[PDB]
């Protein structure tokens, strides 16, 4: 069989091990990012598998540099390892060149690292997709997404995980280019509630983060009071 | 420091002073310079204090391992050789150690001189340390393979004593051991001030 | 300080060495032996720095004996000399140089007796007779004066005894006893020590 | 099947069977419980005894003055990981002269244990840990898995029949924060006791306890030292 | 065929399981811990009268206060025994004190899962050790017996058997052991049990026995000292 | 050597003498000490010619590659940072005193000193090399905030000329460059074009 | 030539009693002709039963004590018990010798209780030569303190005096006297004297004022 | 560094009730040449900690780079733990010792000031890993000229107000300008309290030259 | 990667090393190559496989290699593998000479190469060399010598032997005609031709189809020569004259 190693092509030119790693991301619950006028907002449907867990356990939103957030789906241990790679890359860039790594370059660098795990029998592909978001006055708002093959693109809106398509269709309804981060957080929460399957998976925590003019270009958790208002708006909107 | 040893009919006599110095400062008068490698083997210490203590302790470790692996007592020849081979790699790095490895094995009483310069030699009598020249004079004039046991104790004790008297860097007490066919014994410890009283 | 001598006759090589091991102003041993048997018909005589001398000689000795065990027969005096030289020379510019001066004496079934001289730099010279140490300065001319290539072993020991008497007379060091050995077709023979 | 022998082989469902198999090593271990109040973090463990004349395997290990662990799965992997944790703790006191925050140590475990899940010829760690600690953010109970995932817990149980212990803990967890220490350890014991066959009981030979908190360095209680805690399960 | 570090669906390393099965091919050894010391006894398993019995050594001295009995693939035990010996001597060297039985056992057991074919040095261990070990000794905790197997799991035991007839021998051990039993009683009991389980007739040349006591160093029983004990049995 | 750079609103001016000496032999009398690192970023070199040439070549490589990857012009600050990293790291094996100057769209004209030892500091104007000693007083007294490009050029040419008169290790021609959004303009002052200040006869 | 060492001063002292040990040090930290601080003790608690005094090059004192602290924990983790006073002493010997060719510029004196509950003092050179002593002075004023201890605790050079056991009270009075004498003549010894008394009950602390000049 | 190049002179520090103040001139000297006359020799490390460095300025810039990055790394985790001033001083002790032990020192003498949990922190670290804490510190010539004045005031009154500590530091900076030929009359004062770290400057002392007419 | 590793260096269930055996099958198909020891010398004779008309003839032989002053070899099996091994032989022989300042004794050179071959059967996961060699030489310990080695790293000394195509048949004819202690180079030569004549039964023997080298001693020096085609035809002629005598 042709699907056991990332160093073997199938007869049709596929690399099934990379496709299988993508299936792990596709089994995961949904994360979304939206770029808007003045920043980027992330939301995650964070399934709570036991009531014994603390609020905040198994975060899927990370700070990878002071200006850069990361939102993940897939195998969480692989994602965290990638967050460490991203951190190290941002750190090394600052030490060598003396300024904050531009988002696009950071995306391209980590994507090549992911890519390097798709060529060899010696290692396996990462079972994770992740978004990177930042904001500065010079570069504006930027949102990138990187998948297990190592492809990297920029987005106005993005979703990863199992209700990806349903999320995208809701994101498409927003005129995000003209909205602010404060307006968008509510819409992020709304969309997570829409795509959540309340029958099949019973309990989730909404996780929210942002980076924008309003945080002065720092990636930060959305404050508690603003998250709660956004949940309440999403919940009532579901009605 | 002054240390001596000699083979004779009844085994091997081993003796030492007990002074340690840091330059001209007397750091101790109660140092043990004869180390008990096992119940049939002793090592004597002269030169760098840390160097002697460390390398003889390591020799002891190795001799014990040997004995466990091979199921028999290491010979005096093989023990002395282990020490020589250990220190040889460090020549030129400023280790300072002069030791006598004293035992009784299948070849009978055994006595090897080993030092940090690389020397390893078997012989009947040796003295090592800053006071060795003074000990040699006395030991040489009284030594005989057929010394009686108590005469041999007297000679060793007197030679170290006389070394402590001339050599600023030797003193304290004279510690004396006797290696016999069934093991070494600790024979005496005599403060040089009490020996002075006695010898006049 | 250490004295080595060799004298090669038509069918033997005679060699001698002092028996002192000294340290600072004292002789610490007076029955020291500076000869190492490499094989039935080869002696290596080694002097120089402490540690280096035995480490070097014993390493050569074990490798010569290894060659015997591996192959069923022994290295010739000439092969052993060249083996010794390769090792010394190869170490000369290394982190572990050996500060040793040597004579190699042997008897080969087909070449007859051989005496080789080597210095710490690993220059190798075959010689009819030779010596190392400060004592060499006072004895080499005695050898040049009285040696002949056909010298008999009874006369070689006499010549040796003129050299050693000259050290007693004229050398500032106290070297009162010497090991003496001869090699021929029948291997290595111990002679009486020459003493004063 | 062709997909279950190498940690580097994804299955067509997006799973890694070697990691799932490693998790079975923890499910077959003897049960352990971890829980916390506002002020203390407690571990309680059942020790399995090979024969009737064996001591009972150590389940609870000291990591640093402020951190201890309970283990389930391959004991040799447990020691390897425990030695890693110990060393990370020593490093932090050497460098910074302060304790390694518990959540940071658990991060380091995740990163260390993920690495062999992605390289050919390596294997996951076949051990799960409950981690009790106390630092500036108060008491903690963390759980670590062979998958290299980890969890921050109000309380937890892993090992054989731990479902029962987890159920008990959910049932009473709203009481834990306000419990004094005796109360909290009692809860840990009652949870652990749910894992046992109905005949059998907690004894001084089969129970081990570990406690750390504000006033108290990580301390292990075994044999006669568990009796105070076992009496007045009233 | 799969790699040496492959887990089974039950969460066990195949190689380790298989190594535990090799222990069953060994001769039986017994350890008993009493308040007066520990004894170690082992079936030699002589396969020809031409073999020298004294060349079978399945009980070894680790240090003066610690012996070790082995069963399984005996050749594998050599590096383990040497590691224990080196470790106790290192501990003495560094700390000027004897190493505990538990500590020795721990040090050796840290080798157990150090095998595999792409983490390690140009020719590191390819498989686990096919050996089980009983460490019996005396330290400041008093007399002590510890068992270790190829999983690297180790534990203190009051009495334990290992090798071919360990089931069997372990049952007889539960039957006869008591905490206040004397050393002489434990010696008799382990020879009675070896005698049951052994295929050959027990005698003073086809077994070995050693003790360690608070008084006294590691002591291997001589032919003559075995003969004395064997009279009652 | 004497090297200098000066910031103005929209760019920078750089200058150097052209003397290279071995002992007191002049091995090159028309040295070009102002080396382009990218389209609008130059470095002025003093110290060992072997060292500053090797370091400048290396930085040119690093910066060019970085620039292609980013698809943007490079920051003057980035060029200086690359010099600093290399000059600091290898401070025990290099004798290099560098001024990095240039223009980028984000921060405009900028001057950085990387003196021996490998510290880095931004300055309004910078001087270095052996001849700089003799013009500290002059530049301190003559510098004015808000000079035009043409004034910066004159101020540079004068300072360098004074240094060159007094320092045996400086001389020859004065090389100048001005850098701005529009580009780089280079020129040489030679012979009678070098500013002249009388010897003070009785 | 960068020098990697500097002399920072300091005097240490330890005395073994029948059921106690004392470890004492001044609190001055010096460099050249200057005082860094007047409150820098040279004593470090290792266990409930063991204290170490360290003087010499402060950079090495700090590093060495942190190494010792880490090694005590490592020992406790592998062996399930605290290190004894004698095992700490043997270990220190090896840690010092590991820097045989770039030494720790530290004079160490250990004071504590042995395994029978008796006072124990161990004294070291910088490369780890050591022995047990009944009492010992170290550091800057050691040549000033030691002879007096020889005379007053060892009874040396005295005829017709009963060799009594050393009481804690007398040993305390001696410690304070010798440091006061040392503060008169050694420029490095001064400010304050810190005394640790180790007994079965634990470790207690006294401090006495010394001259500030 | 084997050979320091551009260097800074004294750094001062003193504890006061509710915080710590440190001071340093803004000069980098190149031998006797007062070469870089507007450089800051003080770093805000994080909210509770600040650092001032004497000695080689390039080496200081390196430490600032390393330490700045370490603080960012730690903030990324967003986990409620921060390096205390004592931790930073520990770290710095290790780093300097370690570089000294490779025979390749960072050529600096440093003063770490902080405030955390109601406690003022003031600590010294030198290029050899000599480190300690005290109520006041002064590196370089400050050890001879400023420290005696600091300690004399502190013996009479161990607890200073903020404004008293600030005036005392200004008096020491004046003395240093009079007597240290590598000083400069343009300095910064940095203060840490509950509220964080503030760096003020550029500052100057008044000077008096009446003694110029008292020679005859 | 465990799936692709064909495991060249492991035992099979009967204690066999399959690669080694398989390499021995490759050899048995290669050009016949014989060695014959005499009182005054030693020889090698080999079937040439380089026989197409358009070949150019540029070296002094096809399969005979000079190793040092006193020794030569021939080979049967994979040619490129033989080039590696013969290069290594020359290196070993110079290493010795450098170190001892005398020629390597014949058996010592063979054994050194055989230890390399052995290693390739025991560790490293590589295919063995598909070469058997016949070595001829003189040394001062045993005089004229003939050795044979194969891909197992095994070797032996022989008075006469054969490797390559029809070896078994060639050894039978040697067993029957070879006179222990009484052969000369001239009669060994005749015998070599007799043997090749039978064992090249595809087809009628010709000088273009064989290579012969002799190793003799002349004035205290070893002489190693490859016979010219004139001499080879003469020996073939003599053998064909001889078979005319065979009945009457
Ligand atoms: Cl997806
Ligand atoms: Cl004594
Ligand atoms: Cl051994
Ligand atoms: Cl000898
Ligand atoms: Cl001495
Ligand atoms: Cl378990
Ligand atoms: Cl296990
Ligand atoms: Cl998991
Ligand atoms: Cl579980
Ligand atoms: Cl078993
Ligand atoms: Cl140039
Ligand atoms: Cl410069
Ligand atoms: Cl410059
Ligand atoms: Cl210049
Ligand atoms: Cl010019
Ligand atoms: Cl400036
Ligand atoms: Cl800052
Ligand atoms: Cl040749
Ligand atoms: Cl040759
Ligand atoms: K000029
Ligand atoms: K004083
Ligand atoms: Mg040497
Ligand atoms: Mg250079
Ligand atoms: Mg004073």
């Amino acid at each position: 069989g042709y699907d056991l190693s990332a160093s073997t092509f199938s007869p049709d030119g596929r690399v099934f091990q990379v496709e299988y790693a993508m299936k792990a991301v596709e089994n995961s619950s949904t994360a979304i990012g939206i770029r808007c006028k003045d920043g980027v907002v992330f939301g995650v449907e964070k399934l709570v598998l036991s009531k014994l867990y603390e609020e905040g356990s198994n975060k899927r939103l990370f700070n990878v540099d002071r200006h850069v957030g990361m939102a993940v789906a897939g195998l969480l241990a692989d994602a965290r390892s990638l967050a460490d790679i991203a951190r190290e890359e941002a750190s090394n860039f600052r030490s060598n060149f003396g300024y904050n790594i531009p988002l696009k370059h950071l995306a391209d660098r980590v994507a090549m690292y992911v890519h390097a795990y798709t060529l060899y029998s010696a290692v396996r592909p990462f079972g994770c997709s992740f978004m990177l978001g930042s904001y500065s006055v010079n570069d504006g708002a930027q949102l990138y997404m990187i998948d297990p093959s190592g492809v990297s693109y920029g987005y106005w809106g993005c979703a990863i995980g199992k209700a990806r398509q349903a999320a995208k269709t809701e994101i498409e309804k927003l005129q995000m280019k003209e909205m602010t981060c404060r307006d968008i957080v509510k819409e992020v929460a709304k969309i997570i509630y829409i795509v959540h399957d309340e029958v099949k998976d019973k309990a989730f925590e909404l996780e929210l983060s942002w980076v924008g003019e309003l945080t002065n270009g720092r990636h930060e958790i959305v404050p508690k009071d603003i998250r709660e208002e956004a949940e309440k708006y999403a919940k009532e909107s579901l009605k | 420091t002054t240390t001596l040893a000699f083979k004779f009919r009844h085994g091997v006599i081993v003796a030492a002073d007990s002074r340690a110095t840091a330059g001209a400062y007397i750091a101790s008068q109660t140092v043990k310079k004869v180390i008990e490698i096992n119940p049939y083997l002793l090592g004597t210490m002269a030169g760098g204090a840390a160097d002697c203590s460390f390398w003889e302790r390591l020799l002891a470790r190795q001799c014990r391992i040997y004995e466990l692996r091979n199921k028999e007592r290491i010979s005096v020849a093989a023990a002395s050789k282990l020490l020589a081979n250990m220190v040889y790699q460090y020549k030129g790095m400023g280790l300072s150690m002069g030791t006598m490895i004293c035992g009784w094995d299948k070849r009978g009483p055994g006595l090897y001189y080993v030092d940090s310069e690389g020397n390893r030699i078997s012989g009947a009598t040796f003295s090592v340390g800053s006071g060795s020249v003074y000990a040699y004079g006395v030991m040489d004039r009284g030594y005989s393979y057929d010394l009686e046991v108590e005469q041999a104790y007297d000679l060793a004790r007197r030679a170290i004593y006389q070394a402590t008297y001339r050599d600023a860097y030797s003193g304290g007490a004279v510690n004396l051991y006797h290696v016999r066919e069934d093991g070494w014994i600790r024979v005496s410890s005599d403060n040089v001030a009490d020996l002075h009283e006695k010898y006049s | 300080m250490e004295y080595l001598i060799g004298i090669q006759g038509p069918d033997y090589v005679l060699v001698a060495s002092d028996r002192v091991a000294a340290s600072n102003i004292v002789q610490m041993k007076d029955d020291h032996d500076k000869m190492f048997k490499m094989s039935e018909k080869i002696l290596l005589l080694c002097v120089g720095e402490a540690g280096d001398t035995v480490q070097f000689a014993e390493y050569i000795q074990k490798n010569v004996q290894l060659y015997k065990m591996r192959n069923g027969y022994e290295l010739s005096p000439t092969a052993a000399a060249n083996f010794t030289r390769r090792n010394l020379a190869d170490c000369l510019r290394s982190r572990t140089p050996y500060h040793v001066n040597l004579l190699l004496a042997g008897y080969d079934e087909h070449e007859g007796p051989a005496l080789y001289y080597m210095d710490y730099l690993a220059a190798l010279a075959k010689a009819p007779f030779a010596a190392h140490g400060y004592g060499a300065f006072l004895t080499l001319s005695i050898l040049d004066r009285y040696y002949t290539p056909t010298i008999s072993r009874e006369r070689a020991v006499e010549l040796l005894r003129k050299c050693l008497e000259e050290l007693q007379k004229r050398f500032i060091l106290n070297l009162p006893t010497f090991s003496v050995r001869i090699i021929d077709k029948n291997g290595i023979h111990d002679l009486d020590n020459i003493s004063f | 099947n062709q997909y279950d022998n190498d940690v580097t082989v994804w299955s067509p469902q997006g799973r890694i069977h070697q990691i799932e198999y490693a998790m079975e090593a923890v499910k077959q271990g003897s049960a352990t419980v971890g829980l916390k109040s506002k002020t203390h973090a407690v571990l309680v463990a059942l020790k399995r005894a090979q024969s009737e004349l064996a001591a009972h395997q150590k389940k609870i290990l000291h990591v640093d003055n402020h951190i201890g662990i309970s283990i389930a799965g391959l004991t040799a992997d447990a020691r390897l990981l425990c030695n890693f944790m110990r060393q990370e703790c020593l490093d932090s006191r050497f460098v910074f002269d302060r304790p390694l925050p518990v959540s940071r140590l658990v991060s380091l475990i995740g990163s260390k244990t993920q690495i062999p899940t992605q390289r050919y010829g390596r294997r996951p760690y076949g051990v799960g840990l409950l981690i009790a600690g106390y630092d500036d953010m108060g008491p903690h109970i963390f759980q670590t898995c062979p998958s290299a995932n980890y969890f921050d817990c109000r309380a937890m149980s892993i090992g054989a029949r731990s479902q029962s212990a987890r159920t008990y803990l959910e049932r009473h967890m709203s009481e834990f924060m306000e419990c004094n220490l005796n109360e909290l350890v009692k809860h840990g014991l009652r949870a652990l006791r749910e894992t046992l066959p109905a005949e059998q009981d907690l004894t001084t030979k089969n129970v081990s306890i570990g406690i750390v908190g504000k006033d108290l360095e990580f301390t292990i209680y075994d044999d006669d030292d568990v009796s105070p805690f076992l009496e007045g399960l009233e | 065929d799969r790699g040496v570090n492959t887990f089974s669906p039950e969460g066990r390393l195949f190689q380790v399981e298989y190594a535990i099965e090799a222990i069953k091919l060994g001769s039986t050894a017994i350890g008993i811990q009493t308040s007066e010391g520990v004894c170690l006894a082992v079936e030699k398993r002589i396969t020809s009268p031409l073999m020298e019995p004294s060349s079978i050594e399945k009980i070894v001295e680790i240090d003066a206060h610690i012996g070790c009995a082995m069963s399984g693939l005996i050749a594998d035990a050599k590096t383990l025994i040497d590691k224990a010996r080196v470790e106790t001597q290192n501990h003495w060297f560094t700390y000027n004190e004897t190493m505990t039985v538990e500590s020795v056992t721990q040090a050796v057991s840290n080798l157990a899962l150090q095998f595999g074919e792409e983490d390690a040095d140009p020719g590191a261990m390819s498989r686990p050790f096919g050996v089980a070990l009983l460490f019996g000794g005396v330290d400041e905790k008093g007399p002590q017996l510890f068992h270790m197997d190829p999983s690297g799991t180790f534990v203190q035991c009051d009495a334990r058997a290992i090798g071919s007839a360990s089931e069997g021998a372990q049952s007889s051990l539960q039957e006869v052991y008591h905490k206040s039993m004397t050393l002489k009683e434990a010696i008799k009991s382990s020879l009675i049990i070896l005698k049951q389980v052994m295929e050959e007739k027990l005698n003073a040349t086809n077994i070995e026995l050693a003790t360690v006591q608070p008084g006294q160093n590691f002591h291997m029983f001589t032919k003559e000292e075995l003969e004395e004990v064997i009279k009652d049995i | 050597t004497t090297i200098m750079a000066v910031q103005f609103d929209g760019g920078v001016v750089l200058g150097a003498d052209s003397r290279t000496t071995t002992g007191s032999y002049i091995a090159n009398r028309v040295t070009d000490k102002l080396t382009p690192i990218h389209d609008r970023i130059f470095c002025c070199r003093s110290g060992s010619a072997a060292d500053t040439q090797a370091v400048a070549d290396a930085v040119t490589y690093q910066l060019g590659f970085h620039s292609i990857e980013l698809n943007e012009p490079p920051l003057v600050h980035t060029a200086a940072s690359l010099f600093k990293e290399m000059c600091y790291r290898y401070r025990e094996d290099l004798m290099a005193g560098i001024i990095i100057a240039g223009w980028d769209p984000q921060e405009g004209g900028q001057v950085y000193s990387v003196p021996m030892g490998g510290m880095m500091v931004r300055q309004s104007f910078a001087i270095g090399g052996s001849g700089s000693s003799y013009i500290y007083g002059y530049v301190d007294a003559t510098y004015r905030e808000g000079m035009t490009k043409e004034e910066c050029l004159q101020f540079t040419a004068n300072a360098l000329a004074l240094a060159m008169e007094r320092d045996g290790s400086s001389g020859g021609v004065i090389r100048l460059a001005a850098i701005a959004e529009s580009g780089v303009e280079r020129q040489v002052l030679l012979g009678d074009q070098i500013p002249k200040f009388a010897v003070a006869t009785l | 030539r960068f020098s990697p060492y500097v002399f920072n001063g300091g005097t240490i002292l330890a005395i073994a009693g029948e059921d106690f040990a004392i470890v004492a040090s001044d609190t001055r930290l010096s460099e050249g002709f200057s005082i860094h601080t007047r409150d820098s003790p040279k004593c470090y608690k290792l266990t409930d039963k063991t204290v170490i005094g360290c003087s010499g090059f402060h950079g090495d004192c700090l590093t060495l004590t942190k190494i010792i602290e880490a090694r005590l924990k490592m020992y406790k983790h592998s062996n399930n018990k605290a290190m004894t006073t004698g095992a700490i002493a043997a270990m220190l010997s090896t840690i010092l010798y590991s820097r045989r060719f770039f030494p720790y510029y530290v004079y160490n004196i250990i004071g504590g209780l042995d395994e029978e509950g008796k006072g124990a003092v161990y004294s070291f050179d910088p490369v780890g030569s050591y022995q047990r002593d009944s009492f010992k002075a170290g550091g800057s004023a050691s040549a000033m303190l030691q002879p007096l201890l020889d005379n007053q605790v060892g009874f040396k050079n005295m005829q017709n005096v009963e060799h009594v056991p050393l009481s804690l009270d007398r040993a305390m009075r001696l410690v304070k006297d010798v440091f006061i004498s040392a503060a008169e003549r050694d420029v490095y010894t001064g400010d304050a004297l810190r005394i640790c008394i180790v007994t079965k009950e634990g470790i207690r602390e006294e401090t006495v004022s010394l001259r500030k000049d | 560094t084997q050979n320091p190049m551009v260097t800074g002179t004294s750094v001062l520090g003193v504890k006061f009730e509710g915080g710590v103040v440190i001071a340093a001139d803004m000069l980098g000297s190149y031998g006797s040449l007062a070469r870089f006359r507007n450089i800051s020799r003080i770093m805000r490390v994080n909210n509770s900690t600040m650092l001032g460095a004497s000695g080689d300025y390039a080496d200081f810039q390196y430490l600032k780079q390393v330490l700045g990055q370490m603080v960012i790394d730690e903030e990324l985790l967003g986990d409620g733990h921060s390096y205390s001033p004592r931790a930073i001083h520990s770290w710095l002790t290790r780093a300097m010792y370690s570089r000294r032990s490779k025979m390749n020192p960072l050529w600096n003498t440093m003063v770490i000031g902080g405030y955390a949990d109601g406690e003022s922190f003031l600590g010294y670290v030198d290029m050899l890993g000599v480190a300690y804490e005290a109520p006041s510190l002064a590196t370089g010539y400050g050890a001879y000229l400023a420290q005696p004045l600091l300690r004399e005031v502190l013996e009479k009154q161990p607890v200073l107000s903020q404004t008293e500590a600030r005036d005392l530091v200004e008096r020491c900076m004046r003395v240093l300008y009079y007597r240290d030929a590598r000083s400069y009359n343009r300095f910064q004062i940095a203060t840490v309290t509950e509220k964080g770290v503030e760096i003020e400057g550029p500052l100057s002392t008044e000077t008096n030259w009446d003694i110029a007419h008292m020679i005859s | 990667s465990r799936r692709y590793d064909s495991r060249t260096t492991i035992f099979s269930p009967e204690g066999r090393l399959y690669q080694v055996e398989y390499a021995m099958e490759a050899i048995g198909h290669a050009g016949t190559c014989l060695g014959i020891l005499a009182n005054d010398g030693v020889l090698l004779a080999a079937e040439r496989r380089n026989i197409h008309k358009l070949l150019d003839e540029v070296f002094f032989s096809e399969k005979i290699y000079k190793l040092n002053e006193d020794m030569a070899c021939s080979v049967a099996g994979i040619t490129s593998d033989a080039n590696v091994l013969t290069n290594e032989l020359r290196l070993i022989a110079q290493r010795y000479l450098l170190q001892y300042q005398e020629p390597i004794p014949c058996e010592q050179l063979v054994t050194a190469l055989c230890d390399i071959k052995q290693a390739y059967t025991q560790f490293g996961g590589k295919r063995p060399f598909g070469v058997s060699l016949l070595y001829i030489g003189w040394d001062k310990h045993y005089g004229f010598q003939l050795y044979q080695s194969d891909p197992s790293g095994n070797y032996g000394g022989w008075k006469a032997t054969c490797i390559g195509n029809n070896s078994a048949a060639a050894v039978s004819m040697l067993k029957q005609d070879y006179k222990e202690g009484e052969m000369t180079l001239k009669s060994a030569l005749a015998l070599a031709i007799k043997v090749l004549n039978k064992t090249m039964d595809v087809s009628k023997l010709s000088a273009e189809k064989v290579e012969i080298a002799t190793l003799t001693r002349e004035n205290g020096k070893t002489v190693i020569r490859v016979l010219k085609q004139k001499e080879v035809e003469q020996l073939i002629k003599k053998h064909e004259e001889e078979e005319a005598k065979a009945e009457r």
